[PDB]
Formats: C-alpha cells, structure tokens, sequence
C-alpha cells in the first residue's frame, strides 16, 4: 500500500535521501541508506508493531535483545543511515532490521526482540556515540553532571581537586594520589581514565605511576617540559603501552619547538591545545600539527573563533596562571594568528580532536555545542566541502563528530571498546533530537542503560510538564553504576589486579595500542602539512599559504537555547 | 526547557543581585556577597541585551559599585570579578579588575616589620655575565633553571654560567627579547649542586672534575658554539 | 639581590615580625619565625620553582612528599610562625622548608618535593588545624556540609534523628541504635563519635553502649541527672577509658551544684553549657568551671554576649523544651549576669572549649566564627592581654584557637591523632583567606585529601567565575571518604573487631586517655579559680572579685560576609 | 560570595516570601506555606535594616496577617513561627507567638468526648 511522504516521516522518522538540519546549524545530514523493510518498521504503543506474537517473538532466541533503539538515524564516522540498533549485555549486539522472523520478512538474524526486550523509541531522533573528553582536570566532582548533560561520557585527565597543580596541570601525581583517585571515582557515573606526572628526569617515578593504575603521562610546563623529561616520559610510555600529553615550554627556556619535537623523536604524542594560548611554545606551537607522530586537539575557549575570543583571553590567562596586573600587548599580536588559523585547520582535518580543558581555561559542557559551532561557521564562511557527494554536508559531519568521539579513542587505547556506534562496543550512545542536536541532549545510555536524561514534574502524571532539567537516571545509581561505568588503567595495573587491590566495584578495563597511532589511525582527520608561523606578524601559513578565518558575530546552538 | 546544572546556578546568582538591587535601592550598604551579586547581575543583563562587547563590560564595571555604596573593607576583599554569561557568540568570560571601588579599611591587613628589602640569596658570590638572545623569538629563564643549559638561542660565556643560576626572587623569570643584550646576575645553585636533567649537559655534581666532560656535551649539542 | 619588603610579602606572604589582621576583627596575628631560605621559597607556575630538576627533585627518595603547602602561615597553639607544611600517607609528614637538597640550601631532610608531590600555595593565607565541635545533636544529616563550609572536620556527640530524646540530648541509646548509627556514618565526610545513655543506675546498660563503640556516655537531665546515675555512669567510663559529658540538673530536685561535684567525686568529666542557659542546676551551674577536674565548654548562643542574647534565649528556651505560653522572669534575673561572666572567663582561660549544641539551643556552622567573635569582642573591652609579647595578639589567638583545636581533642582522647598542626597527626587541615579568617574557610583538608571547598561555576573556564559556592570535592566521595575519614570508637569495640563486626569500610580508631584529663592537661586555658554566684543578684565572681563583660551592639565576622 | 548550604536555602525562604508578598498585593487569600514565607520574608527584611532588636520583632510580628489575609484554619495550623537572621550583632533566633490570626476554622481539631 502507497503511504504520503509526510505520513510516513511523521510515524518512521526520515528515510533514505532525506536531509536534516543539525539543530539551528546550517549542516545538513543525509540519510546515506535505510535497513528496513517499508511496511515491517518497528512501532511501540497499544496496538502497534512490537506485540506478543507479532513483532515481538514467542520463539526463544539466543539474541534476545535486551533494548531495541527502533528507526534510529545513526551519525558515526561508519555512516549517516537509517537503522534499528539492539543492545544486549550492555553492548551494541547488533545494527540493522529488529523484530520477529516468525511474522516478518528482512529481519537481521541477531536482532531478536522478545520477551525480554524493552522498546526505545528514535524514530526521529538521532543516535550518536557518547563522547569523549580527553583533557579533563579532575578539579571539581560537579564537573560530571554539567559533561553527561553535553553528551560526553568519558573524561581522561588529571588532578587531586582544587589545589594549584591541578587548577594547572591535567595531573594525578604519585601512587598515593593516584589510588585515592581511582577510588573516589567509585562515586561517578562517567567512564574515567588518570594521567600522572610526565615531568622527569627519572624512570623509577615514571615507572610507580604506571604500576599505580595511570593511563598515561601529562607533561605539563608548570612541572617543567624540558627536552630530558619528553625523552624521559616517552621512554616509560613506550615501555608500558600508554599515551603522553603535552602542554609545551611557552617561555623558551630550554629550546624553541623544533627542539621539542627532536625531543620526542617521532613518537606517539597528544599535544594539548596546538593552537598556543592554552599554553605553549610562543608564537609557533601550532606548527606541531604538521607532523605525523603528533595527535593534536583544541580546547573550547579559541573554537569557534568570535569577536569576544580575544578579549576574553586577555584577562582568563590572568586569573589561570595568576598573574600581575602590572602585565598589560605580546598576546593580542600573537593570538588572532593562531586562533583563525585553528579553526580552518579544523575543517582541514589537521586537528584531530577537541577538548575541554575544564575548570583550567576552558568549558566542561562545551565539548560539542563549540564543536558544532565550528563546524557551522565554516561551513558558512568557506562553503560546503568539495569532498560531499550530493546536497548534504556528510564528510564534513563525519570529520566532525570524530573529533570528539573515535579519534579521541584511538589516542588513548579504548577504541576497542568505546568511541563509535558499532557492533561489539560498549553501549555508551546519545539520543538527540535534531532541533536541539550538539546543543541539549535527550537520553543519556551508558553500559546499555540509561544513566542520565531530561526529565520534568516527579509528581507529574507524565514525564513531559514544566520544569524539565538533566537528572540522574537508575544506571547512575546504586550498584548499577558499577555495571554502566569503566575506570581505565595500564595493562601492567590491569594484569597486577588493582581492581581487587584498591577493591574498585567499578568495570576495570586496559588501554592498549597507544603507542603505535599516528596521525595516519584517524577517522577523517589525517592531514598532514607544512605549518609554518612568521614570527614578526603571526600569521600562520599551511604549505606556503596564510591559514586563517574571520571572527564570528554570532554562533549557532546558543543563544536559542539557553537562558543565562 | 532542558536546564543544565550550569543555567540551574545562574538562577541563584542572578536572584541574588535582584535581591542586592533591592537593599541598594532602600539605601543599604551592600556588603561582600552583595557587592558581587549586584555586579553578576548586571553584567548577565548586558550579556542578554547582546549589543555590548567582553571588552566593553570590563572597562563599564570597574569602580562600578562606589566606596560610599558598599560597607568598609569591601572593595579590598574584591579586587577581581569572574562571571560567564551567554553572548550571541557563546559563552564567554567577562573579568573585572577593581569592581568595587576600595577604602581606607582592609580586612586581613598585612603590618610589615620594617619597610627595609628582604636581602635574597646573601653570601652567594655574583658573577656578571653579558647575554644575547640571537634568536628570532623572545625567551625567558626562571630562577633556578640551570643557566648553562639555556635554550642555544641566547649567545654567552656558557663556561662562565656552568653550575649557576639567575639571582633573581624564587619563581621570577628574566626576558631576553629576540636580538636583546642583558647582563645578567648569576649565583652558584645551592645544595649538592646536582643537576638532573633539563638539556642533559650535566646530569651529576656541577664540579670541577665533571665541567670538561658537560662542556664537551655542550659543544656537541650546540650549546656553545 | 636586594627585593623589595611589599613584593616580597605579595609573591610569598608575610615573613618574620609581620603582623595579619584576623578577618575583620581587631586581632592581630604575628609571624613569630620563618623557615624559610630568603631565595629558595618554594613557587608553583609556568617557569617557577616547583619544576623537574629544580624545586622538584629528580633523585627518589623515600621522604617524597604526596602534597606541599607552600609559604602557609600556621596559626596552631604550638605556635604562629611561616612554613612550607609536607603531606604524605594522609598525615603531616613534616613542617619546614620543603624542596630539592640537590640544587637548593636549607631544605628539611623529610619534605623532599618530587615527581608524585602536588602542590597548594599556602603564599599569603592562614592554614589552621580542623575544628572538633564536642557537642553535636546527630538531628539531621544536613549539619555535616553546614560544619565543613565553617572549618569543623570532627563531630562527637550523639542522635537517632529527629526525634524527642535526640532534639533535647546528644545521646545514641543501646545497643541496636549505636550499630545504626555507626553504619549510617560511612555517608559522610565528617569524623564521627557517639555518646550512649549515661543516664543508669545499672552497670550492665552502661558496659553494652561501650562494646557496641560508644567514645563516651552522655548524662542528661531529660533521663534524670541524680547523683546516683552520675556515680555509675562515671565508674563504668573509668573501667573502659571513654569521656563523659554533663547537662546538671536543672531544678536541682536531688541536690545542688555542690551535690552534683560531690557525686562526680574528683572524676573527669566535660561539663557542657557551663553557662547554664544551655541547662544546669539554677543559678549556680557555672561555679563548676573553676574546679579542677571539670573540662568546661561552651554552646554558641550566649558567645559573644550581645543586646539580643537575652531577648533571643526567653524563647529559644521555649520552643527547644516545649514549655506553656503561661510561663512568662526567672531567666530574665538570673542569665545576664551568667552570660556576662562566661565571656571574661573565656578570656581568662577558666572556659576551655567552644562548641556547637547543634539545632538543640545553638548553631552548626557557627563554633568557629562565634569563638572569633568573643575573642575580639574582648580585645576590643578589656584591651590587649598582659600576656602579650611585643605588638601582636599571639597569646589571646593561641588560647582561643585551643578551644575548638586542640582542648575538644583532648577532652575527647582522640589529640595523639587530630585536633593540632603537627609532624605524624592525621593530614585535618583549613585553608584561610586571612580577609575571610574564622567566618569563610577557602579549602578543607581531611587525611591528605581536599574534602570541602569554596568552588565557582562547573562549566566556567577557570574555578573563579560567579556564583562562587561550597561544595564536596573527590575526598568526600567513592571509596575515597573511607581513606579520609574516621569513625571514633572505645578500645573495647576497637580491639573486639567492631570495624569488620559491622562492615564499616571507615578508618576506625579507638579513644584513649580521657580519664586523667584535667584542667591542667588543656593548652592555654588551664585557668582554675573559686567561681561563686550571689542567689540574689545573679553576678557572678572569680576569687571575690565581680567577673562581668558588656554586651555588644555588634559583632565582628558578620554582616560584611553574609547575604542572610 | 562563598554561600554556605545554609545562604542557599534562605535565597528559598525568601523568594517564596517575595511570591507570596506579590499573591497577597493580588489579593489573595495566603495559604499555610504562603503565610509562613510572608512573614519570614518581613523577619529577614527588618535584621538586614538593623534597627530593630530581636525582642521588638517578637512583639511586631504578632498577628503580622490578619484572619481575613489568610485562608481559613491557617491561624490555627501556625500557633508560632521562627526565623534565624544575621543582625548587626550576629544570627539571632526571631520567636513569633500567634504569627497569623486565628479564624474558628480548625483542620485537625479535637473534640471532646
Ligand atoms: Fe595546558
Ligand atoms: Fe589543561
Ligand atoms: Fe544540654
Ligand atoms: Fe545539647
């Protein structure tokens, strides 16, 4: 039978050829191919598909589902389609046709929904997987609900709480701290992942913070980035299969960038935001993300690039590092340079990731709007990308969300586990609605159960009355987290039983493969190119060319939706 | 409305300066709270309104509360301000320097000793020695970083700067601008003199015994030219 | 070189002969040595001390410190002097001159800072012991985050809850309610000790609440305070080594003061509300204070006595006891001259501790500031003490901070742990503004770990930014809140296994040496005197002579801090 | 600001204070929860001005609403109200007897057998 176009993207959500509009951006995703069968869609509701004998099953099957995301529209690096997604033992157990085989035709083989199937309805909404926020400063425990309420949720990072090395430094320093650590994040409902003291000249400490459960090093400045600790740290690193952040030596003091990059000597390393005013070799830090062996990210506060940037910066450098207020200037001929430059370098694919650098110059749920906003501005600016196949802006969204999502994985070794919306992963995905897409999200699915949502009225007769704001949901609770959430450890911790030993309830699992990524291991974000800064104007040049963008007015996914 | 656990704060704080308001207009005298809630407020409003810039609020909102409008001591207790609020670019930070204007009182007042200059670093022998930084980028070097091992940018008697420092207070840094001469005042490093890492000329007991080996090391790497 | 005295002081605080004014009152606190080096002060930041190789060390040693507070001015009974403070294993390590000995003169053997040490600048703020409040009603769970944001890290007392024999008294009755509680306790962040019903004329009652953990037993009017149960309650906390607290009789229906000393027979015993607006034998409760055995505090209502003490308290009376609206007076005679007298024996070291009386006639988060206000309140009456060695109020500081530090700990058998800043005590620490000194703590320290703190927006890009609030930091939280707090208990519960018992995963630690606790054991305020009351006028007097004070129009550490 | 738990509380207090004040200037017969708000609102008020003591307040207070103010029985609901506020001199205890007049409507009465 012949249903109305409208009819049937009102009921199903859109199908193959459709395009949606990212939240107010003007990105459009296109449905790249639908799983279905029109006419056998999955439908929950009295009277509907999903019922005893009908498309739920009355045959018992080895894949029963344990949840079924009927007509979602999936956006991952794999793709931009139409699909059902079943999770089962809280893992993507399969993507494609769910249902009954009894009753209904195309039905993928492991996407069984039975009697023991809950039902989630996402036709018309889209599925993404959750993100991850690979510079976080362990400086607040509030920092948790303002990151899942944004979409993210796994925070690798460092600190002891609102003390001056951590209000710095992305640093868990020691065994002893590292152990208290790993046993407050008992509490959370985020995946967690702890960086130690990068900072020295000596393995047998290196060595202690490893064997303490670190998941790598973070060589931080303020700790002393000179060329014998990048040496130092990387041996250990490379030693222990586990990755090394970088936050550069800004003053110059023990040699300029060229220096630090001999120092590292070709291996695997996340340089902290590569733009410089984060922090770093000034003015030609930037010039890094150039190089091969280099795994660059930027932090919110300079992405999207706006006519308030600068100026705020002026000032929350100072109030950071605290500083003088006899210091004015260097940073307002140096920064719009590189600032311009990072969010054309974006859409280039030279910068792989984005960050927050939370608490510690930079926002902790603005990971993705600022991602989006970016994404947005450049779009405007320079025009849909020449790399699109049809009237939609796919490559560039695909290049987008790997920024926060995959790439951030493959750097620090749980992308075997996380990071994508892929068989055979950890169910960690975020249901959005697309006219609040990279601004508010809807369900918060952590381990196949939901752990945080908007949601209104407690006493209300149904979810929906006034006032609506994120609350934890029953994944988030009791002993159930410890289901839902994963601390991260090295493998030597991992094999030497610090679960058991620090007696962590928590899902304890290894990062593996760090050592070995490239810029070559990203998904959509591989360019590799000759950056270059004048040091007299500060204007940056990507293979002999001026690399930069005009500032933004104004953003998309802001001021539409929030009210402070 | 989806209110994130951020937007559900601003609501207090932005209660907080209409109940400051409030007091200010019945003739009170704000006190430390009130101060920085009826300046919140303010800057939250104009950040709404969306016609003025980070740069313009910094510069409106200092002494924006008189000395006569709060109580004493208030503005000493406040030299700098911190509000984020959303802008039609995004959220941005907006940092007052003096938002209160200050007095004569001051809560936790320091009373020196003696005005006299604390003598740092006494007894240590000062070598004089003329550097240049023949780089292209500017450069700094902080107190008790090994002087001899400097970036190979700056041009001195690196012979000269072997197992010394920068007499300068602890934590400070010196600036050698791109193509900038200074003389600078070295100290020998306190302790055992053992010095670990940093460009790795030395690694060991800055003697006499080790400094034909690290300026060897030095030479090689080119350090010294 | 030559630096000079104003920039000196703002990069590293004040240093040897500087005077700080305490908060908003008219005390001044003044360094009385440093130990530092003039050069080799410790600094934390981008191109400072406090880097690999430098400030930090690069060769292990087993004295490396897990966290360094640099340039604190300690304000302790041991003393007000300036020095680096050294944290490692959750207790204070050592107090010097921390650092590197391979590139830096004058650093103290055990304060080693190297690649496992955090950092905390301490340059320019008062770092004080945890406070201990010996007098809490366990009313309502809601008293705990109310006593940390006011620099309390240690609550002895006791309660069910909110009920009748709570409200009135500190008392955990029996056996099953003292294992309750016990095990309620693991939620919190705070230190805990329950006091069971002192109140039997039965040995077997008493021995039960000890074994089931009891620190100590709580003689309450309420349950009849006859000299009988004084008797009993007394030989029992005699045999096992545990602290008892007293609320006389009030009506004195089974004797008088005189009869209630007798009945106490010499005995240690902490006699709260000395008072006796709080409770106790009328009119005469108070002459109590100047016996030797008697360990006196005070609740927070009647200090500093101000114009509205008496006003408040002829209703606070009534809704505290539920009395008949007939009742009118009395209390009107009787409390001026005993609320007057209490704040010059404050002064003169007869009262030494301050304490809370929590929700039951005095105030949770106000120990601290109260205690600051009776002490300036005095300076500001009686002038500067005699005591007093050169331009400063040292003695006045160190006899007052002793009241809610080191004499509750005392008191209590718990000071070889907690209760004073020094090398081998548990790491209970508060960081002070010296503008915000004992009315608003910056951070709070419990074993090693920030539990508690002064914290600004979760999403903003520095922790500075509006509105700047208390909250619990990753001490407080997870598995970590075992690592950092205690559950006290009797050495009979501890060496019978209580701990594994009743599966508290808490630090437990046993009371001792409260027995031979008198007067003479208390730091700065062993002050023992002939303390007489007229029956006819209500004043009272020390040694013959007229003990009084004014009642202030205003108080210190007040209305320039608090919205409400 | 450094708000202490106890600060963000009374920012509740207040506002439902502020919300009653503004039902009240509507017209509107104040409930138990209004009433209670109303009252401590005006406590809270006249310590931040800190020209009245503790003991005038007490007396001030004393059927601050009237039976015709409120809705019926509400009186009787609220025999005594208090309210902690920081005064010049410090956080003292305002104690309110009959804070609302009474009106012969009483939800829970005892009758007598
Ligand atoms: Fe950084
Ligand atoms: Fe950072
Ligand atoms: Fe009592
Ligand atoms: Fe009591």
């Amino acid at each position: 039978m012949k249903m109305k176009r409208q009819e049937y993207v009102n009921t199903y959500g859109p199908t193959t050829g459709d395009k949606v509009r990212l939240g107010d951006t003007d990105l459009w995703a296109e449905v790249e191919h639908d799983y279905t069968v029109y006419g056998e869609e999955l439908k929950f509701g009295a009277g509907k598909t999903i019922r005893e004998g009908m498309g739920q099953s009355n045959s018992p099957d080895e894949n029963t589902l344990d949840l079924v995301i009927t007509n979602a529209l999936i956006i991952d690096y794999t793709g931009i389609y139409k699909a059902d997604i079943g999770i089962k033992n809280g893992k993507i157990h399969g993507i494609g046709k769910a249902g009954n085989k009894d009753m209904q035709d195309g039905v993928t083989p492991h996407m069984v929904v039975g009697v023991g199937t809950e039902a989630l309805a996402g036709e018309g909404m889209i599925i993404t997987a959750g993100g991850i926020d690979s510079h976080t400063h362990f400086l607040s425990p509030q920092q948790f609900p303002t990151a899942l309420a944004n979409g993210v949720t796994t925070m690798f990072g460092g600190g002891t709480g609102p003390v001056d090395g951590t209000n710095a430094t992305t640093i868990t320093p020691g065994v002893w701290n590292l152990h208290r650590m790993l046993r407050a994040a008992e509490e959370y409902g985020m995946n967690v992942g702890l960086l130690g003291k990068g900072n020295s000249s000596s393995r047998a400490q290196l060595v202690e913070q490893v064997k303490a459960g670190a998941i790598g090093f973070k060589l931080h400045e303020d700790w002393g980035t000179t060329p014998s600790a990048i040496d130092h740290c990387l041996s250990v690193a490379d030693e222990y299969d586990v990755q090394v952040c970088i936050h550069t030596d800004t003053v110059n003091e023990a040699g300029y960038v060229d220096d630090t990059l001999r120092a590292m000597n070709g291996r695997a390393i996340h340089a902290y935001h590569i733009e410089g005013a984060g922090g770093g070799h000034s003015p030609d830090v930037i010039t890094m993300a150039g190089e091969v062996n280099i795994l660059p990210s930027s932090t919110t506060p300079t992405i999207p690039y706006t006519i308030n940037t600068v100026a705020e910066h002026l000032d929350m450098l100072m109030t950071c590092h605290h500083l003088d207020k006899r210091i004015r200037f260097s940073q307002s001929r140096i920064r719009p340079g590189s600032i311009a430059a990072e969010d054309t370098l974006h859409d280039m694919g030279v910068i792989a990731m984005t960050s927050s650098d939370s608490q510690a110059m930079g926002r902790a749920g603005e990971v993705i709007p600022r991602t989006w906003q970016t994404a947005d501005k450049n779009k405007k600016e320079f025009g849909r990308l020449t790399e699109e196949k049809g009237d939609n802006d796919n490559f560039r969204i695909k290049r987008y969300i790997s920024k926060y999502t995959i790439n951030p994985a493959i750097t620090h070794g749980v992308s075997e586990y996380i990071g994508s919306v892929e068989e055979g992963k950890i169910a960690d995905l975020v249901v959005w609605n697309p006219a609040f897409f990279g601004v508010k999200p809807k369900i918060i699915i952590k381990g196949g159960m939901v752990v945080f949502s908007e949601m209104g009225d407690s006493n209300a007769s149904v979810p929906t009355p006034q006032p609506v704001y994120y609350r934890e949901m029953f994944g988030h609770h009791g002993k159930a987290k410890f289901d839902t959430s994963i601390t991260f450890v090295s493998k030597v911790a991992y094999e030497n039983g610090i679960k058991e030993k620090l007696g962590l309830e928590r899902k304890v699992l290894p990062v593996k493969n760090c050592r070995n990524v490239t810029k070559k291991d990203f998904k959509f974000n591989n360019t590799t190119a000759k950056i270059t800064v004048n040091p007299e104007t500060f204007e940056v040049f990507v293979n002999g060319k001026l690399c930069t963008s005009k500032p933004a007015t104004e953003v998309a996914l802001a001021s539409r939706y929030t009210f402070f | 409305m989806k209110l994130t656990p951020k937007e559900q704060e601003k609501f207090l704080l932005y209660y907080a300066g209409e109940v400051a308001r409030k007091r200010k207009e019945e003739g009170l005298k704000l006190n430390q709270p009130e101060a920085i809630a009826y300046i919140s407020a303010h800057i939250m409003d104009e950040a709404r309104r969306g016609k003025k810039t980070v740069a313009q609020l910094m510069e409106e909102c200092v002494h924006f509360l008189k000395k006569d409008e709060v109580m004493p001591g208030v503005g000493n207790m406040v030299p700098d301000l911190g509000v984020e609020a959303n802008f039609p670019d995004g959220t941005k930070l907006v940092t007052v320097n003096w938002p209160i204007e200050p007095d004569d009182f001051k809560a936790g007042e320091i009373k020196f000793a003696s005005d006299k200059d604390i003598e740092l670093n006494a007894g240590k022998e000062i070598t004089e020695l003329k550097v240049t930084n023949k780089g292209p980028k500017s450069l700094h070097v902080g107190s008790h970083f090994h002087f001899f091992e400097a970036n190979r940018a700056l041009e001195f008697d690196r012979e000269k700067a072997y197992g010394k420092r920068l007499d300068i207070p602890s934590g400070n840094t010196l600036r050698i601008g791109a193509g900038e001469t200074k003389t600078v005042h070295l100290i020998p490093i306190g302790g055992s003199k053992k010095i670990i890492g940093m460009n790795g000329l030395l690694n060991g007991i800055a003697d006499d015994l080790h400094k034909q080996k690290a300026l060897e090391k030095a030479k090689h790497h080119g350090f010294i030219k």
